[PDB]
């Protein structure tokens, strides 16, 4: 359903089709994860144990939500006292003492829970952004010498971080083709240096011992303890400085950094009252209706700061007379002896309030300036509280609309429409339900994913020959053999309908 | 011929007039560098 | 008709049926109904706000409780942060209601000392939930017209 | 009404040709053909 919806309405029109191939090839990857989920001791235990907390996953989520509503609300019996049981703040219960400990073993869970958020995203999540990221290195060097004919950006992140990793000896681990390093090394090959491609690529001894691998396959050596050596360390870093930049894996650390601090002054664990707003599936779409238009909220309240600047300027060079702060006489606390002290008077009792410096600023009918106070009112009143305070109304509700369209598009181009070909729902409204038909039968998302599972697990001498056409062209990027404008009924209709 | 029909790539350009024989004709012609070189300055491509 | 038989026990139940003229109406039914449509979006919105003002009690209590007061009878009587829960009912009673903010209900902080904490503790509060928050109230009406 | 005038724009020209005036349906018989008529044949630029 999200692949569906984020392709109809941004760039594709053209380049939809090779996305859909890369939505196949990792659905791909995701079901062989579920398969794998449904000193022997530390092995077979270590196992049982991750697979428990990976399927438990979202259970374990709202059990936090829960268990934090409730120690949020044994606080709202918190009391301050000069006398003990400085101030004191003891627990104010409900006569019964069955509150000062609950809250005390309501914590350390709050704290063990949060700890298999993190290991359990560490196994359930992570392996796919990482296959994400792996598949990318190998398509932007096979076909465009990202790191052999030019530079990446020159100015991102994203593209020299990973010229860390090429190097090592084990660059494919998780993208299926454990070969994107020899059949680079000869596209390419003669045109550039090819000896010194052979160690910029890592895999030394490439020109030497090329086809080394030609009398057998040696065994490898069992072993424990000493095993720990074995580690590609310079690998390790680069994907241990991938995970840290993902979005997921920062809103789960400061999870777990909140609690902790929480064992501090237990007032801290408040934070997670506030994750709501990130569950409950309806209330992600109100605030996303807010965040969406957010460059224009915060530059309006920029407008601001200005606007009321140009007031404060005004004010000080000719006003000064009629702000007052006592009755007391000698003339104490005038607002308006300093700049700056004038500019804070104008947010706090300023743009507050529901009529303007104009309600707390002493009064004018005694002449002398009367008819230059009433027009420097009016005019504050409606470019400040009439006119700005309607744009932020306005910025949030015109939003809405936009993301309630934005979901009527949808809903009615995938039912108007086919997915592969691109005809209309007329057309195929010939006969009794026939665009029912066309994508159940004939064209149908599904049908052509679990294609590209049977040629995968079947052997290569038996593929049939209209086959082994769609599996040569699937390994070279070719894809043209999607109809894209015509249909079986189309082309023979009149051979026979 | 996939060396001199791939370098001259993006220095023919094809029009689709119509005229005298009341029918649809091509047209091939020759842009220089400077020509193009030109056109892909922010400034125009604002203006278009 | 157990609104009646009970109006025959204080004659002022009968006050309920002058609430069905928004029950027939044809017009009155449709207004009512844009109203109730979105409707799940309404009353989860409402919530979002009893958690907003819980994270400005927290704020209140552990900090700038000397600022509230209740009198000038000396002896500092009915200071009303002395305990929470009794501070998160001055939050919505005097709190989300007016139209600026405690701030209006809490003493003024002129003379230093955690001044320039109370002034952006002050207009945070006015943009985050009267400027936003009854303007979100306000959007799911007047879209559910549309 | 200002952010419907820049949503006609950037769907009336992306579902029309700016010289003939053709949709992007009748040239959708074939293999992207839209993005071809306005890359070879019609397509502003050649035209200045
Ligand atoms: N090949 C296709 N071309 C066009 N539309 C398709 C195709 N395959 C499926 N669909 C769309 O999906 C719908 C039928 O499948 P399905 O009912 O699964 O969709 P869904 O309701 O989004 O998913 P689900 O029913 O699993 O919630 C139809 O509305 C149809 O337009
Ligand atoms: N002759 C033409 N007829 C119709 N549309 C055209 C024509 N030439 C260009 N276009 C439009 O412009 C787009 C392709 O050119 P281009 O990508 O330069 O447009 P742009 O994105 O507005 O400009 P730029 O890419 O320079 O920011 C297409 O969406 C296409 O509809
Ligand atoms: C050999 N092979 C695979 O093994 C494969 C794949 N997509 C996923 N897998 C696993 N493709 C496209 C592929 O060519
Ligand atoms: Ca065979
Ligand atoms: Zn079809
Ligand atoms: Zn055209």
């Amino acid at each position: 359903r999200q692949f569906i919806f984020d392709v109809v309405n941004e760039g594709g029109e053209a380049e939809k089709m090779e996305l859909f191939v890369s939505f196949c090839e990792d659905t791909i990857f995701e079901m062989q994860i579920a398969a794998q989920i449904s000193w022997g001791e530390l092995e077979v235990q270590r196992v049982k144990f991750l697979n428990y907390l990976s399927r438990n996953f979202y259970t374990l989520k709202y059990l936090a939500l829960f268990l934090a509503f409730a120690i949020n609300f044994i606080l709202l019996f918190y009391k301050v006292s000069d006398s003990p049981p400085n101030m004191v703040y003891y627990f104010l219960e409900e006569s019964t003492g069955y509150m000062e400990p609950a809250l005390w073993c309501l914590s350390l869970l709050h704290t063990l829970v949060a700890f298999l958020m993190i290991i359990g995203y560490n196994c359930l999540k992570v392996p796919l952004v990482i296959f994400k990221r792996e598949k990318e290195l190998a398509r932007k060097l096979e076909f465009d010498g990202l790191y052999i004919t030019e530079q990446p950006g020159d100015d991102d992140v994203k593209g020299q971080w990973d010229r860390l990793v090429l190097n090592t000896p084990s660059f494919p681990s998780n993208y299926w083709d454990k070969f994107v390093k020899r059949k680079v090394l000869d596209k390419h090959g003669d045109i550039f240096g090819r000896e010194r491609i052979a160690e910029l690529l890592g895999m030394d001894l490439a020109s030497l011992e090329i086809t080394a691998h030609n009398e057998r396959k040696p065994d490898p050596p069992p072993g424990l303890l000493t095993w720990l050596m074995s580690i590609d360390v310079k690998y390790q870093i680069w994907k241990f400085g991938v995970i840290f930049t993902d979005n997921s894996f920062l809103y789960s650390g400061w999870y777990m950094v909140m609690s902790l601090l929480g064992h501090y002054n237990n007032f801290f664990f408040a934070a997670h009252l506030l994750d709501i707003a990130m569950e409950v599936k309806t209330l992600r779409t109100i605030l996303s209706s807010v965040t969406h238009n957010g460059k224009q909220l915060v530059m309006t309240v920029g407008l601001l700061a200005v606007v009321v600047y140009l007031y404060t300027v005004v004010a000080f060079n000719f006003f000064r007379k009629f702000y007052n702060k006592s009755e007391d006489e000698d003339e104490p606390d005038m607002k308006c002896d300093d700049m700056m002290t004038c500019y804070l008077f104008h947010m706090y009792v300023g743009v507050r309030a529901g009529g303007g410096i104009g309600d707390e600023i002493e009064d004018p009918a005694g002449d002398e300036y009367e008819l230059y106070r009433v027009v420097f009112d009016i005019t504050f009143f409606f470019f400040v509280i009439v006119i700005l305070l309607a744009i932020i109304q306005g910025l949030i509700i015109d939003a809405f609309g936009e993301l309630r369209d934005q979901q009527e598009q949808v809903k009615e181009d995938m039912e108007t429409k086919c997915f592969i070909c691109g005809i209309g729902s007329d057309y195929f409204d010939t006969t009794p339900h026939g665009f029912e038909t066309h994508t159940l039968e004939e064209h149908n998302l599904a049908n052509y994913m679990f294609f590209l599972m049977y040629l995968i697990n079947k052997d290569e001498t038996e593929h049939t020959g209209q086959e082994s056409y769609v599996w040569k062209m699937y390994q070279e990027r070719c894809w043209d053999f999607f109809p894209a404008g015509d249909c079986f009924r189309k082309q023979y209709e009149d051979q026979l309908s | 011929a996939e060396s001199i029909l791939e370098y001259f790539r993006p220095y023919l350009g094809r029009i689709e007039i119509m005229g005298a024989s009341r029918r649809i004709e091509r047209i091939y012609f020759e842009i220089s560098e400077t020509n193009r070189a030109q056109w892909e300055m922010p400034q125009v491509k604002e203006s278009k």
